[PDB]
Order: C-alpha cells, then structure tokens, then sequence
C-alpha cells in the first residue's frame, strides 16, 4: 500500500502523505479536545489516541467509523500509549498517576504492570517480537527504563540523561532514537542502553520523533515543522511540512512497522485474559487487576476478599497482596453523589446510597448490570445488607425511620418508626438476629441494638455521644466499633455492650467511615483526607494506608463468603419460607416476623393485614 | 567559559556549576540547582515546550522530589 | 475619571489595548521599535504607559497616541522583568533578575538609584502602593518568595515564604488584598497586605501567567490557553474568557483612574525634596538622592560624591564609592562609548576621559554622559594615556608609530617628546609635581621600565631585570612610590621613584594584572581573568582585600580624589602654564624652565619654542 506520517495538534488528528508532502488531510474523528499519545494498528486499519483533557483513550477506524472510548477511567495524563499488534493489548503511560497499564485493544482485562518506584513516565515503546518495553521518566532523575512487557524484570536501561521524548524503536537496525528535551538534541542508542551516539545536537527545538526506514522525522516547537534526516548521519535534511506548532506526537504508519511473530499472536497463548510476552520472544499469562493467576498459569480468578473504599465521585478497591497491588477505580458511570456503600458476597454486586439523586443503586465489580433498588419524600441516610433474608435495611433522613427493601426493589416494609427518635448509621448482625444503629434524638443521641423486626429495642450506649456517625463490628472478635465526629474519636465494645473502650481520640478529625478487614480497624478521614487502620491483635500499633484521597463518603470490607457456612442459616433459602422477615436468635431460634403495617398470621409463615 | 547570564547555546559553552537555560528567547548560562532549592515539576508534556524560564537540573546526587505544592532539589 | 476602565497588555513585538468585553476589539498600540516588551505600567493623570524591553535592555514611554517615544533608562539592565509607576511622586520604579537591583528614578529617568541590591535573588514582579508607603516584589531565586518594604528600600522583610515563581502581583487597593500567579503550581493565590489569610482563588489553571483585578474580578493570562479570562476575585467562578488565541502575553493590567487613586506629602511640591520623594510608612516620606549622592543636613539638598573609583571594562565605565554600607557601583551613561582600553580623569573641570581601542581616538565626557568631545582622531593607534591637570596637557603613547606624544586637553598638539627606533612606550604616568614622568618600554625580548623629564631628557632606566610583560604602573606622589604589574609573572611589585628599594607586593593568586591606582592608602588592581578587584595596605597594617567579583573584561581602574584648587594652585605651571608656550618643566627648587616637542627649540625668550 503506502506510508503517510500521522500527527496529533490540539483537537485533531492529522496524515500527510510522504510521496506527495503537500497531502495534508485530517482524520474523520469527533469528539477530540486535546489529543496527545498517538498509535495504531496496520492489520485492524485503527488509529489509536489519548486525550488529556478528556482523560479518556480511544479508538477508531481510519476512516472514523467505530470511533469508542476504550479507557475513560482512573486516568490522569496518559501521554504515553503504545498498540501491541502481536499480543493484541493497549499499554499506556500516566504521568499524573504514576502508572504503567495494559488491557485488551478494547479495554477489558485492565491491569498495572508498574507502580512501584514509577516518577512520571512519559513515552512508551513497545516491542512484542522480543517481549521488551521501553519508557522515559521525567521525574526525580530522568532515565530510561526496560522491562518484559508483563513488568518483570525492570532495569535503568539509561541513567545519565535529560527528560526524554519520542522514544522510537528501529526494529530492523535494532537501536533506540529519542529526543533529549533537556540537553535538546536527538541521540541513540542499543536495546542494552549502550553504543550510545548523537545524531543531531545542532537542532533548535526538537519534541516529537519517530522513524521509519532510513530517515528519522522531529517536530520543532520554535521553527514550527517536521523535518527528516539521515537515521544515522542525521544530514541530507529537508523539511516535510511547515507552519506546525504544538504538535504533541508524530508516527509513521506503515505494515513494515509492524512485523515480527509472537506467540500471543497465534491463539492468545490460549491464556483465559490477558497474554503478555516477556524475554526471548516467549509470553506469560496475566490477569485483570486484583484477579489472580491460576494454577493451570492460563486461567483467571477474582479477588475473593477485599475493601471498598467510596468517595464522593467515585468508589475504588483495594486488596493486599503481597505484590503491593495498588487500589483501583470501579468502571461504575453515573456516580454524583455517594453516601455510603455495601456488598453481596452471594452475587457479588455493588450496592450504594446517592444523595443527589436520593435513591439506591447497584452494579457489579465491572459496572455493568446496574439496576436502581430504591427511588422515590425519601432521602436514604445509611443502608446495611442481610446477605441472608436477601434484602436491605437502609435509615431515611426525611421520615425517620429504618426501611427494609428486597435486593430485587420489591418492598418489605417499615421495622421501626418512633416519634422523636432518628435512625442514622445501621450495621445488621444476622447471625444473631440483630441490627446495631446510632440514634441521633433531638437532645440525646445514643446507639441502639433491636431485632431484624424491629422489637426487643434497647439502648447499648448513651454517654459520650454527641454524633455517633460509624459503625462497624465484627464476630470473630465480638466487638462493636463507632466513631464520633464531635468528639474525635473511635470507640469499641462488646456486641453485647459490655467492655467499652476508646480506640483512639489523637490525631482525628472527621472519621465518616469504620470496617474491619483481617484483624484491622480501618477508618477513613474525610478532612485528613486519609484512611487509617489500627491492629486489633496489639502487635503492630497505627499505621496509615493512603493519603490524600478528596471527599471520602464510606469504607467496606469484603471477606469471601463460606457457601458450605452460609448455606446453614436457617433464613437464607427461599427465605425460610417466610412472607417477609426472617430472623434467628442467637439460640437457635428461628421465626418469621412482620413489618409494621402487617401481622403474623396463622401459619407463622405468612404475613397480612391487621 | 561562560558565566552566570552569559549568553549561551549548549550547556558545553557554560563553567562547571552551570547550564544552558533559556530565558525569554534565548539562552544563558544558569546555576545547577543545590539541596533545598526549588525545582520544576512539568505537568502536561506540552509545559516544556511553552516555558520560556528554564530552571537547570538538580546537582550532582540531588533528585527533584516533592517537599513533604512545591518541589525541591533532595539526596536519594 | 469618566473614561471606562479598558485593559492595556504588553506582547513581545506589541502592546494591545481592549475592553472588558468577551470578543471585543483589539488594536494594538501605535509605537515604534518595540523588541520584546515584557514589563508594563501606566500614568493615567498623564496620559502615558511605560514598558520594559528586555531584548533593547531598556525602559521606555509614551502617550497613549504613540507620540512622544522616548526611552527613560537604557543603561545598566540586564533583564527588566518588574517594573512599577508611583503615580504620586511620580517614580519609576523597577527590578532586574539580571543584575540583582531593584531601582527608582523620576519618571523622565533622571536621578537614578538603587533600593535593593544586597541579598537579592532575581526579583520578578512589583507591585506599588504610595499611599501606605509600601512597595511589594516577587523573588525567584533557589527559594521563591514574595518580600515588601518602604518605598525607599527600607524594613525589607518576607511577606510569605512558601511560594514558587510568583507573577503578575497586583494589588486590591479598594479591599487591602494581594494577588498572584504561582508559575510553579498553577494557581492564582491572594493574602491581604500581611501576607496572611492565603486563600487559592483558582486552582484547575493549566499554564495562568499574567494578572490583574479590578472591581469584582481578576483577569489573568494562559500560555497553554492563549487566553485572557476573568473571574470572581473571592469566589474564582464566574468565569468567561474574554479573548482567545493571544499568543505570549507578557504582562497586562487595568487602565482607570480608580488604580491611580490616594495621596502622600509626595504629592505636594515633591515633598520639598532637592530630587527623591519616597514615600515611607512611618514618616510619611523621606527625600532621596542619586546613586553616591550624600542627603545634606538639610535632609533636603543632595551632593554628589567627592571623592570614589573608576573601572572600566570593554563597553562600561563604572563608578564605585567606599562606603561602610557597601553602596553598589554603577554603569555611567555615556552613549560614546564603545571599546575603551584606558581611562583617565581630569579632577579640575570634572571630566572623564577615555581610549577606544576600536575607532581609534581619545574622547571626552563627563560621567553624565553629556558634553562629548574628541581630543585626538586619525595613521594613530593610542595605547595608554596620563594626564598632566596643571599644564592642562594628556601624555599619550601610539602602539603604531611607538612615541610618547602630548596633546592639549582642546585637541591642539604640542608634539612628540620621545622617539626611538627601537623604542616602544606603552603604559605611561606623568608625576608633573616633581617634572618627570614614568613608562613601560616594551623593547623586543627585553622588556624595561623607564624614567624621563616631561620633554623626552634626562632619560634613564630604572628596571630592566625581573620583567616579561610590565603591563600596568601608578604612582603616589605624596609618597614617592611607583608601582607595577607584570601580567606574565604575575605580581604586583613597588619601588622609590628613583628606582631604589624594589619590593614585591604580591605574588600569589594573581593571574592578569592590568590596571594599577592608588586610593588612599591602598593599592587597588584589576585581574582581567580572575575577574576580580582587590586591594593591598600599602602600609601592611590590614591585609588583602576583595573588592568586587565577578566582572567581565576589565580593562583600566582608576581613583578619583578631590581636587585641593589652593594646594593645586600652587603648582608654578597651574596659570599661564608658567609663562611657557609648550612644556613646563619644574626643577628641583620649585622654579620652572620652559621646554619643546622634538620638533621645536627653546628661543632666546626661554619661553617660546620655535623651529631650527
Ligand atoms: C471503515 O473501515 C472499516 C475497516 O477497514 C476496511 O476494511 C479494511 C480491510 C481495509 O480495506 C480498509 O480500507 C477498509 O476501510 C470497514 O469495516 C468493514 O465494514 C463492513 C460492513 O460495512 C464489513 O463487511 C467488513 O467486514 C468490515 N471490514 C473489516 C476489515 O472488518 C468499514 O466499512 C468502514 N466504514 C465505512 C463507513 O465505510
Ligand atoms: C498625544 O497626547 C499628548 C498628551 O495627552 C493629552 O493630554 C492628556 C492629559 C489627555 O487629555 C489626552 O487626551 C491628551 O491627548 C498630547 O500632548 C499635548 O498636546 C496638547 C496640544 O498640542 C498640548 O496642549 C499639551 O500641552 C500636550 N501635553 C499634555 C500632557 O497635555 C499630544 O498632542 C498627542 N499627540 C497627538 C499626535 O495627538
Ligand atoms: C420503603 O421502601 C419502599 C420501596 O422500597 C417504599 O414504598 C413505596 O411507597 C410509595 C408511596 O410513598 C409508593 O408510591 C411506591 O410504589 C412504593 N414502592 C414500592 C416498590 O412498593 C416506602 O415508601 C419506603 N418507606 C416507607 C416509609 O414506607
Ligand atoms: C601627535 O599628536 C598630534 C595631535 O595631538 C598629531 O598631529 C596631527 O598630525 C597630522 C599629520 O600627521 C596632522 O594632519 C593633524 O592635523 C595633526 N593633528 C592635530 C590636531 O594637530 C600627530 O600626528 C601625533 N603624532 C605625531 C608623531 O606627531
Ligand atoms: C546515511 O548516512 C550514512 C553515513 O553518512 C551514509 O553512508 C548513507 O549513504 C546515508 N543514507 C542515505 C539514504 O542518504
Ligand atoms: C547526504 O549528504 C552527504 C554529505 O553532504 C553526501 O555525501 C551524501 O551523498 C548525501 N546523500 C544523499 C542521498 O543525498
Ligand atoms: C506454572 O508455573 C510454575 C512456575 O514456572 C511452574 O512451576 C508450574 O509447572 C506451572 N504449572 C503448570 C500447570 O504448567
Ligand atoms: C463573587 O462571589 C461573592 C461570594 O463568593 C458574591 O457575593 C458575588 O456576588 C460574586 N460575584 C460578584 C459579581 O460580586
Ligand atoms: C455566579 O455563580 C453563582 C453560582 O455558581 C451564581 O449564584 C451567581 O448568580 C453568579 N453570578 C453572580 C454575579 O453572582
Ligand atoms: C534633619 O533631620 C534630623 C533628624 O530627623 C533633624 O533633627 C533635623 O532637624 C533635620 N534638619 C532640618 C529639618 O533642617
């Protein structure tokens, strides 16, 4: 076919023709408002692009039919991308996040492959055939990285040199070209960093770069072009096109700049996700974020036990691995506003509380599979789930009372609805048939215990209390945990009230949210804008988990769900055959009960009309 | 060699402490910068084409880290 | 004022005015010459705008219709960054990151002198406010920040420390706040006059620049953007952009009278000050004077310096004090010159004159700059100079026809008084107060240094051994000293004017000495490659000192002290030149005789020189 030269400016994405250089034409794209990294795919006949402004990454045909979004979460500034044609993945840069990714050319199977001792990595280079990486970091002391396209085997290729840019790969002569924005020059190198050579240092504002065949093409910021040269003697220059200011990223597209064979590229190394090549042309199998590599080292699992951080915008997860595995940002569209959050371990779907739209939402991990539970006046406060019963309790800040819905929106009823009194924060014990809340009374708020139905109320706590706003417990270590806004500090006790100690009232400001994971105590801190855990084992005092996270709203913790265990409660199928409540007592006694608009009736199943 | 505001074209062209920064539309010889002394941190790709005052690097065995918003010229 | 507030903005090769309004017109405004303009201010009661250019390394100003450009200072800038206009005293204020100043003239340019000079670290931005007495600047050295003090450079001290690269600081008169732009992290900050209650206007700016408020609203510039946009000056919403696709804007700012609004004792009569009013917070202001200038005890009238030291460079002449308060030396504006090679003064008339090396010639000005005149054009190639300030005469040697020659201080000859074959007199000193004079004779492969009557007799040579590259001498009458550099074996070396008690001053550390003057009882020197000036005790009781680093091709130092007219009236050649035509020599007895170039011969007159 032929070769035109593709170049991102501003809004729009360009190719001019290298027979005839006067052939300057745009790319049909939509949508674009501030396109930076630039790619694309000979065989798909794509183009591939990020978009700064946009925070997004997308893709679409030449010819601009198809155009999608491929990535348009949890990123910062992605100025560096690169197509794997071989393995068929997306790699990309995040200078503002400090991140290296990799996914499917359409997105799904996102996963980190660097973040760990990562300071602003700007270009990527990738090289399927040979199962290498290459990248620029810009931040603390600029250098050029290597390694497998999995994140293994991380080496500075490059120590000694100024903010790089442009980092091109000459397959066929096997070198490394890049444009030195510091020292301002273009220089190059071997895959292993060495034979180092500068190629043009007379230049007076080289940016962008790229080659192909023998030549080598630059952008100049100040002569405002793109020029070519000699690859190696870096003369017989001419200029391809003039009049071009802030063009961010230049490529040649071409089938000859896209060969070679991998294994990813025969069948996907029949890995169930993500197949990534690594060292002498070979490929490893790699899996989503969080998920883990079976034993068959080809199929994936899901993470099984994890926290559930939510911010106002956005609701994140984050696991322990001993990898260090960083936290991610769940794919859920449409998040205004969330107040607090909650999990199914049964179907594993996400639940939560939006106050801007006043209303009960939940997703899957994925985010898709959205469905709304409750809509309404109602103004939802809190929500806890009853993985058993198969329905939500929840607390309005409006009417004052604690509703209980199914998981599939079907209504149950109101279980407690007193004057004077004001549900707020609700943790349900099912076990034991039991819900903990925090009841914030005009004059005296105190934390209260009753039953799945309502009955047997009775106050736990009602002394130092000016605005219990947490709770969290736990059964293992039979301990109820609440934090206190006003009072700055987070207290616990026995599930039965007794044994009442302070956690901690140092170093505390606004504590919204408290859970346990493991045998940790972790809160988040909406004005420190930090999450903070301290061991309840005594062995490892207080530690911090992350700092500088803007509008946090609610943490959960997620321990994976014992079906052989949890198939024993009495209440968990078909609901026990019960109409609507269904609880058990810590003595094994189990009963339908009623909301408070209805009856038990005869069969002590059913529930009716008074 | 060139000294400190010496008009310069490569850092070559400057004496042992200093770098060929620009500043407007040319360049002079600037100091490298020293532990605690302020350093710049580009966040869009583009900033470092558009800046027309140009801070040299950090000295020998200094790294451009953040204070712990600014950041500053600090030992690994 | 009546005239709506309209915004004026410097850029590059232009200055633009345009209204508040989104889209409206913009037109630039009609000057000539403008380089890169960067700094901008304005005089509203005038109708003029003042601009820094620092591609011309100069401060200029006009009306608003273009008319009348002229250029205010055009001497001594490095990088004119920050700029500022006291519309009350009607000062200039300004900063250059280049040479480390922050200085202040009337606003026509005259009277010149320099606030800040010690402990600055490239001051960027300036921002004025007479009527408190408060000037406040930027500072963008290794640790940024934004310092104040009186408008007289008094009570400097750091308004707030943990800042980047701050721009475009203007102030809120109205409501005592200030704002900036931080280059370093992208926001528009604002504290009142204390530097304290810092509030972050705006923070999601990808590349904010200039600023400026009035009203309601500030308006900044975008480098990323190539924009003007406003905003709500407490809230930071609000915002519209008001023009797009503005490339380089510089600097810009509000032009209504309500900017220049206030009063100080400044503004009344110049506050009765022979030059400076400068306002001050406590006090209401303080009188001023020009660089070196010394406030009398009137603490109104000013006097220039008496007694201070000349350094010369390739394309400057400065002049330094000696002061316990370390006063900065200064450019002298004089637009003559070009390559000076020496210097000399005339202390009777007040004069300084030079040698350009490149157009040849021995010129004459003042340190004013003003009255300009050529004493010797061409062939001629002047190498070093010496004037003899009784006979009104200037001692002068040709490094192409190699004679000593003498020239009236008017431009008129008197001729040659010493010429050889294979002779070569370069560096040269006159000692008319005892009638010889003294000079280095670089004859080839033995270089000397010799003695001589100011009419060419009496020759004799006083060093011929312990020399490669005698390169500079001078001499203290008073005590009979000469001295001299040797540039090849680097050291200063002293001796009686006989020649007798040869003493090495110093001979370590030096690397080029190339001028020599005697300053009191000092010897000061000029090292062309260490860059630096020092000094010796010619007395030995204190040691070495630095003078000043750090200053690029030296080329001739000399020290200036007040002329004593009775003692120099003494002189028996001080009027009528001793009744002699030509020459005047003194005798050992104080009586003169009259002698001739080598052209002429004394006549039976014993005055006249006539021809054989
Ligand atoms: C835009 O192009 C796509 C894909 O590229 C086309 O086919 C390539 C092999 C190559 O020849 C390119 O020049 C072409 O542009 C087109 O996708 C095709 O769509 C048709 C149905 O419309 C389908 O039958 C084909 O299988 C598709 N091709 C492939 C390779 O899958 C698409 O039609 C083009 N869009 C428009 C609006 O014309
Ligand atoms: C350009 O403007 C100057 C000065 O501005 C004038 O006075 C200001 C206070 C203000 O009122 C402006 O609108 C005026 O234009 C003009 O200089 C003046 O000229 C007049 C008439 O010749 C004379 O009487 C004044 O003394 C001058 N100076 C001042 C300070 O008023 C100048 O004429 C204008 N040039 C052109 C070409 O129009
Ligand atoms: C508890 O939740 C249920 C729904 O989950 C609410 O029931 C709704 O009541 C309104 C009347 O106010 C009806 O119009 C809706 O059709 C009902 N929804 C469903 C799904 O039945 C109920 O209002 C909530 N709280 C109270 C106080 O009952
Ligand atoms: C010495 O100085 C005088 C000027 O001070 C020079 O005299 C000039 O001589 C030329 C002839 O060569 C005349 O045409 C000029 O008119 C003279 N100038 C003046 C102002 O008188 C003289 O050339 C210098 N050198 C010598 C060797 O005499
Ligand atoms: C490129 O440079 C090399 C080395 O100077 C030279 O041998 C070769 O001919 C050049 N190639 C082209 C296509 O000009
Ligand atoms: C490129 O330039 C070099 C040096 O001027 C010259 O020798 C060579 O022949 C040129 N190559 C081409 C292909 O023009
Ligand atoms: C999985 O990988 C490990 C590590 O190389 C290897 O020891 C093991 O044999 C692999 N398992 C299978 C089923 O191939
Ligand atoms: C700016 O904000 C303040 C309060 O934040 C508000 O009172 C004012 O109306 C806003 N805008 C204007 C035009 O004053
Ligand atoms: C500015 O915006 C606020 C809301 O963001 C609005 O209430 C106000 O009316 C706007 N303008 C003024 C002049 O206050
Ligand atoms: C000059 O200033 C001093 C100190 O303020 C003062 O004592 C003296 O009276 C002043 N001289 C005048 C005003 O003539």
């Amino acid at each position: 076919p032929e070769a035109f030269l593709l170049f991102s400016r501003r809004a729009d994405i360009r190719r001019i023709s290298l027979e005839t250089n006067n052939n300057n034409v745009a790319i049909p794209l939509t949508g674009v408002k501030e396109a930076s990294a630039l790619d694309f795919d000979v065989t798909d006949n794509r183009i591939y692009w990020t978009d700064i402004s946009l925070k997004t990454i997308s893709r679409a045909f030449m010819n601009g039919s198809a155009l999608e979004h491929v990535v348009e979460f949890g990123l910062d500034y992605p100025e560096g991308m690169a197509v794997d044609w071989l393995g068929k993945n997306l790699y990309w840069a995040d200078t503002g996040t400090n991140r290296i990714e990799v996914s499917k050319l359409d997105g799904q199977h996102r996963q980190v492959l660097v973040w760990k001792d990562l300071d602003s990595p700007r270009a990527l280079a990738l090289d399927p055939a040979e199962g290498f990486m290459y990248w620029t970091e810009w931040g603390g002391k600029p250098k050029i990285d290597r390694a497998a396209m999995d994140g293994s085997e991380r080496t500075t290729l490059v120590p000694n040199v100024g903010r790089a840019n442009g980092l091109t790969i000459d397959y066929a002569k096997r070198r490394l070209y890049w444009t030195d924005l510091d020292t301002n020059l273009i220089e190059s190198s071997n895959m292993l960093g060495l034979n180092r050579e500068v190629i043009a240092d007379d230049l007076p504002h080289p940016f962008g770069l790229t080659q192909y065949q023998d030549y080598i093409y630059w952008t100049d910021w100040s002569r405002r072009s793109i020029e070519r040269a000699n690859k190696t003697s870096g003369q017989n220059r001419t200029i391809i096109q003039g009049h071009l200011d802030y063009v961010m990223d230049i490529l040649v597209f071409h089938s000859s700049r896209q060969s070679g064979w991998n294994e990813c590229a025969s069948s996907n190394g029949h890995c169930s996700h993500l197949c990534l090549a690594v060292p002498v042309g070979g490929f490893v199998c790699g899996c989503p974020a969080h998920y883990s590599l079976n034993a068959d080292n080809r199929t994936c699992s899901a993470p099984t036990t994890f926290l559930l951080f939510s911010q106002k915008s956005a609701i994140n997860r984050m696991v322990i691995d001993e990898q260090q595995s960083p936290d991610i940002i769940l794919p859920i569209h449409s998040l205004r506003n969330v107040r607090a959050i909650d999990y199914d371990p049964l179907d594993k779907q996400l639940y939560w509380i939006d106050s801007r739209q006043n209303m009960i939402r939940k997703a899957q991990e994925d985010g898709s599979q959205g469905f709304t539970v409750v809509v309404s006046e109602i103004q939802p406060y809190d929500l806890s789930i009853d993985i058993y019963s198969r329905y939500i309790y929840w607390t309005c800040e409006a009417t004052n009372v604690i509703n209980v819905t199914r998981l599939d929106g079907r209504s149950v009823g109101v279980v407690l609805k007193g004057e004077q009194d004001r549900p707020r924060a609700i943790v349900v014990n099912p076990e034991k048939g039991y819900m903990y809340f925090t009841n914030l009374q005009e004059r005296s708020p105190k934390i209260e215990r009753a039953a799945l139905d309502g009955t047997e109320r009775e106050v736990l706590f009602f002394s130092g209390l000016s605005k219990p706003i947490a709770l969290a417990l736990d059964s293992r270590l039979g301990k109820l945990f609440w934090a206190d806004s006003d009072l700055r500090r987070i207290e616990s006790s026995d599930l039965s009230g007794a044994n009442r100690i302070v956690l901690e009232d140092s170093n505390i400001l606004q504590p919204v949210g408290l859970t346990v994971f493991e045998n940790w105590l972790y809160w988040i801190d909406k004005q420190q804008q930090m999450i903070e855990k301290i061991d309840m084992t005594g062995r490892e005092g207080r530690t911090k988990v992350q700092a500088r996270i803007a509008q946090l709203s609610d943490i959960h913790a997620v321990k994976e769900l014992n079906l052989q265990e949890y198939r024993q409660h009495p209440c968990a199928q078909d609901n026990g055959g019960c109409s609507h409540i269904c609880l058990v007592k810590g003595d094994g006694t189990t009963r339908c009960s009623c909301p408070m608009h209805l009856v038990l009736l005869q069969d002590e199943l059913s529930c009716g009309e008074p | 060699k060139g000294q400190e505001g010496s008009v310069c074209l490569r850092s070559s062209d400057c004496a042992s402490g200093l770098c060929c920064a620009r500043h407007f539309w040319s360049k002079i010889c600037k100091p490298v910068l020293k532990e605690g002394q302020v350093c710049t941190k580009h966040r869009r790709k583009g900033s470092h084409g558009l800046e027309i005052f140009q801070r040299c690097y950090c000295g020998e065995g200094l790294s451009c880290r953040i204070q712990k918003r600014l950041h500053t010229c600090q030992r690994h």
